[PDB]
């Protein structure tokens, strides 16, 4: 099937935020990911929030597209792969451990 | 309970705009909206600060003073937190709620002076370099900042819902005044700072004040803003200038030159520039004044060194700023500038996120550009 | 020959003070010591940049114009190499190492408007984002900064050696005053911006100079100094002042007010304050002023948008600095400030180290401090 | 013997310099040492030049103290090691591959 992957899910950024738009993207598919990067600003009724990776990879594909209005929390945003040949695999759309 | 920490210091804060508050105070004024609003924000400010007194060197953070501050804050976030599953439908959670806030408040009504003691003690008494000089001046302005905006909050919260039917400012909305007068506050500033500096040089130089209304030429210029705030980063400049020319001219036989404010208002500005004669510092220091702590005065008006922090944190806090410009020899400018429009005055907040830990952990990098020998070689050879 | 190009880049440069060039030249004046210190410093300070250039985004890499650049570079630098192992005790060397010099600065007469091409060219015709402009402002600012750094050391040497028993200014070192009065600078400064101004705007401000010696009372200023520099940021200052000023009256009945300098001297600083009524730069966009090709002019004086920045490079070469201050509907203060001790002169230099290599390949972080939506929340209900 | 390890000698980091003081250290003994890091200050006659480190590790042991005057080119300024347990056994004093 498709390699290990892990999708991103919008979390609630804000104890009151139910969704967000999805304001621009801070990262490219197929660039690195340490744990704290800026990934997207997400941008709600509150604040523009800066989203940080909350864990290391490389950017696969980005699931829903910049300027996405009133996302909802849990949506996928984008997938995160262990390494950057598992990439490509991701083009057209549990060993994680 | 440090999941409950975790957990909030990763929420962001939500900045407010002086018209958000002048808004909900007049037009609404719904005291289940600030309720549902507080219970949340509040916790949600305090876990971003406790986070990063975390990140401070530990022999700081093991100062008892330090750990005063983080049980005052803990306690407060604890008790906070009891309303997050209380329903606003109750009177008596509303009520009970407030006397939490005014509770919280008083606690943290020593919390400026004991974090300065941490500091202050620390400072002296383990040696100081600059990696850990410009991390305790990050998180000072930081720290400072989020105790400035729970007070905001608080204050509002209070003024409004507290009922006491006899207030001090009846016309202003919580602490916002709607038009507040921006000569009258200079002149009141100016006044008090006067009485400090004639007690105890028995002398002080005359205030002179101009204004240029840009927007309406002839009128007076007026803002929307807290006058407290106003007034105090006011009285610290006026106390400087006041220093600076009295001691300046005690030796003198010229006679005191005034201390000069020009207010102006344009179409995105107010500023107000305070000019003294009193003889201007050489630009190396300029930054430097605005370390805490950094004083010239016997360790008068002066001695503790928060005058200039502290007057450029309530400056920024709204999206304003303080800068100070100098002709060593002559005198100094300082100016603050202030939104002219209260629809753009935004709360600027710390946040605690990688970009902030990355401060704490930063470490020494080289420079950047070239820097010469201590002794270089002489040329004649 | 890339090898050459690390291990240059590699070496750290030496920046000298004014003093180092005053005493060398006054009292010394050895061709020989110029010699063996420039046929190594020239090829430091090039190598330092072309590392540099080569982290700039490909696209911009791409233009035929820094294409050019780099080759420019590359063959000053391996005509300079030519001369590490040939020996000053020859006269030929000597002679031949002058019109290499000559050679070379004529060859880089063009490299301020190539590269200005090259990235206008690039701005325009690619799409462009903050983090990659801050990062063309790091590396112009660094890039200018060391091609003043080699005017200034091969003009010292050509003056010096190139034995003209016909000089242009007779009482100099090189090109440094030992008395440059400063005053006069800015008269010289202002009558030719005047010029431009008048042939334009049929009309041009008057000048008004002030001095104030706290070093020495009723003394006229001087100061060490490389003219030239001086010249240029206020020939550039004044520019700006008299636009400002005179697209602002040009629909008024009040007639033009003055452009106002102020020169000062304390013990560390001359300071030199150009101030305009010219309706002043609301602060938010005061920093931007600064970035390469910021103008308000149709893209008259002004166009480039290179005027502010390369002043300030002059002023920040030998420790000096210049800043903005405006009060929004009035007018502007501008102040170029130098260092009053030639001892304490020294050039600031770019470094190609790892703290540079950062600067390429930062990428954008979060924000540190909050910032609100662009649509908040009405508080009305 | 002692295990894999490295020393860091003093190299020209100018043109002419033959010689130069180590004015600060900007690593402790025991830290983590990263490509590029800044290892220390040293001061010529012709400029203060931040010293990087070359190659990551560990800082094992100072072998010229601070302040030190006039050190030679190819002094041994300092030991690194490729792991953190191997710095204890340089208190007291070819698998670098
Ligand atoms: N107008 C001024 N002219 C000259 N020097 C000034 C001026 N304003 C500030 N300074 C310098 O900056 C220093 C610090 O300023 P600051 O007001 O922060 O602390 P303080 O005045 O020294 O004590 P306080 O905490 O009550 O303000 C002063 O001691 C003085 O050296
Ligand atoms: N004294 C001033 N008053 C008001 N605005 C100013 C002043 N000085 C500069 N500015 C603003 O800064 C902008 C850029 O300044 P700068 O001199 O760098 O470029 P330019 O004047 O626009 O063209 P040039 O390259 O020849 O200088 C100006 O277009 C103007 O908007
Ligand atoms: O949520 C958001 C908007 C909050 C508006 C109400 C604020 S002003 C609560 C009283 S401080
Ligand atoms: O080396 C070092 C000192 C250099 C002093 C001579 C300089 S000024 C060469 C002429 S530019
Ligand atoms: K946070
Ligand atoms: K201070
Ligand atoms: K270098
Ligand atoms: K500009
Ligand atoms: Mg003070
Ligand atoms: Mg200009």
């Amino acid at each position: 099937s498709y390699p290990p992957h892990m999708q991103v899910l919008l979390p609630a950024l804000s104890p009151t935020m139910t969704m967000g738009t999805v304001q621009r993207w801070e990262k490219k598919v197929g660039e690195k990911l340490s744990e704290g990067d800026l990934l997207a600003e997400i941008e709600t009724d509150k604040a523009t929030i800066g989203f940080e990776v909350q864990e290391e990879g490389y950017l696969a594909k980005i699931l829903v597209p910049e300027g996405t209005r009133d996302v909802p929390l849990g949506t996928p945003l984008c997938i995160i792969v262990e390494k950057e040949a598992d990439i490509s695999a991701f083009a057209d759309y549990t060993d994680l451990k | 309970v440090p999941k409950q920490i975790e957990r909030y210091s990763r929420f962001s804060p939500s900045p407010l705009s002086i018209k958000q508050f002048l808004d909900f105070g007049r037009d609404n004024a719904c005291e289940k909206t600030s309720y549902m609003f507080l219970r949340k924000e509040l916790p949600v400010r305090l876990a971003n600060t406790m986070r990063e007194v975390n990140l401070l060197p530990d022999n700081l953070l093991n100062r008892p003073s330090v750990g005063l501050v983080q049980s005052w804050y803990m306690q407060s976030f604890l008790e906070l937190l009891e309303y997050e599953n209380k329903s606003p439908e109750d009177p008596q959670v509303l009520d009970n709620f407030l006397q939490v806030l005014i509770k919280v408040r008083n606690r943290h009504n020593d919390v400026v002076p004991t974090m300065a003691q941490g500091v202050i003690e620390y400072k002296e008494k383990f040696g100081f370099d600059p990696f850990i000089s410009t991390n305790i001046q990050y998180f000072l302005d930081r720290f400072y900042t989020n105790r400035i905006s729970f007070r905001m909050l608080i204050n509002q919260h209070t003024l409004l819902f507290g009922g006491d039917t006899n207030p001090v400012h009846p016309k202003h909305i919580g602490s916002i005044d709607p038009t507040c007068n921006v000569a009258d506050v200079v002149k009141d500033a100016y006044e008090t700072a006067k009485m400090l500096c004639e007690q105890y040089y028995l002398v002080a130089p005359e205030l002179e004040v101009e204004e240029f209304n840009a927007k309406a030429p002839d009128k007076p210029i007026q803002v929307v803003y807290v006058p407290s705030h106003l007034f105090h980063m006011l009285f610290e400049l006026f106390k400087n200038s006041m220093r600076a020319t009295v001691e300046l001219y005690e030796d003198r036989k010229e006679g005191y030159p005034a201390v000069k404010t020009l207010v102006t208002l344009g179409k995105e500005d107010l500023s107000i520039k305070i000019s003294d004669l009193g003889g201007g510092v050489p630009l190396r220091k300029i930054d430097r004044l605005f370390n805490y702590m950094y004083s010239t005065a016997p360790r008068p008006l002066a001695g503790f060194g928060y005058g200039l922090p502290i007057s450029r944190l309530y400056a920024r806090y709204f999206q304003g700023d303080l800068k100070l410009y100098s002709m060593e020899g002559v005198g100094t400018d300082a100016v603050i500038y202030l939104k002219a429009l209260s629809s753009e005055s935004f709360e600027r907040l710390p946040v605690f996120n990688k970009s902030a830990w990355r401060h704490y952990k930063t470490t020494p990098e080289a420079d950047d550009w070239s820097n010469p020998s201590s002794e270089p070689r002489d040329a004649s050879k």
